[PDB]
C-alpha cells in the first residue's frame, strides 16, 4: 500500500471530462474507514 | 466480533441508504460493460454492520486526522464495491483490500456514484461477472456493496479524466 502524498490523509480524484461523474476518494490506511452498511442488491434490467 | 442487524424498509435509515444507493447512479463511459446496464437497483436487504473492535480502530484514527486538521475529520459516507465484502465486514479493511492498479496509486478506493462501487463487486472490471452465469450484467445473482464511514481529512485534490 502507498503513502498518501506529503501533509495529505488521502486523495481525491475530481471528474474532468465527464460532467456527469461524482468524485471517488483514496486512503492508504485501513483504519480510516468502518463499513457502516452491507447492502445486498440486484442491478435492474431497464425498459 | 461482527454482528449484522437488518434494517426494516420502515426505518428511515433503511429508506435514506436507499436513497443514496439509487440516486447516485449514473450512466458509465464502458456502456455497462464492467458493471452492467441498469438505471437503478433492487434493494433485498440493509444491514447495520456492529463490531466494536472495528469501530474504535476507526474512531482512534479519526481523532488523529482530526487533530492534525483543524479539528476537521472531512468524514463522508462513500461507497466500496468489492470481491473481498465478507473479510472486510468481519476483519476490516487493510492492503489486501488496496487497489493496486489504481489510477491513484495503491490504496482502498471509494466512489460517490454507487454505479461506480458497482463495476468492483465480481472484480476489477467486473471481473469475469456472476460466479454463477459469469455475466457482468447478471439481473438475477445477487450483489453487495458497502456503504462506508470514510475518514479524508486533508485531501490531495487530482483533476483528472
Ligand atoms: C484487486 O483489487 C481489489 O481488491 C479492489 C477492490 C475494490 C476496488 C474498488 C472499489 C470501489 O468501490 C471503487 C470505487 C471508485 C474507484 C475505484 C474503486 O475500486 C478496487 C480494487
Ligand atoms: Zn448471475
Amino acid at each position: 500500500m502507498a503513502h498518501s502524498p506529503p501533509g495529505h490523509h488521502s486523495v481525491t480524484g475530481r471528474p474532468s471530462v465527464n460532467g456527469l461523474a461524482l468524485a471517488e476518494y483514496v486512503i492508504y490506511r485501513g483504519e480510516q474507514a468502518y463499513p457502516e452498511y452491507l447492502i445486498t442488491y440486484q442491478i435492474m434490467r431497464p425498459e | 466480533g461482527t454482528i449484522l442487524i437488518d434494517l426494516s424498509p420502515d426505518d428511515k435509515e433503511f429508506q435514506s441508504v436507499e436513497e443514496e444507493m439509487q440516486s447516485t447512479v449514473r450512466e458509465h463511459r464502458d456502456g455497462g460493460h464492467a458493471g452492467g446496464i441498469f438505471n437503478r437497483y433492487n434493494i433485498l436487504k440493509i444491514q447495520k454492520v456492529c463490531n466494536k473492535k472495528l469501530w474504535e480502530r476507526y474512531t482512534h484514527r479519526r481523532k488523529e486526522v482530526s487533530e492534525e486538521n483543524h479539528n476537521h475529520a472531512n468524514e463522508r459516507m462513500l461507497f466500496h464495491g468489492s470481491p473481498f465484502v465478507n473479510a472486510i465486514i468481519h476483519k476490516g479493511f487493510d492492503e489486501r483490500h488496496a487497489y493496486i492498479g489504481g489510477m491513484f496509486g495503491a490504496g482502498i478506493y471509494f466512489a460517490e456514484n454507487s454505479s461506480k462501487s458497482n463495476q468492483y463487486v465480481y472484480g476489477i472490471g467486473g471481473g469475469t461477472g456472476c460466479p454463477v452465469h459469469k455475466d457482468r450484467s447478471c439481473y438475477i445473482c445477487h450483489r453487495q456493496l458497502l456503504f462506508c464511514r470514510v475518514t479524508l481529512g486533508k485531501s490531495f485534490l487530482q483533476f483528472s479524466a
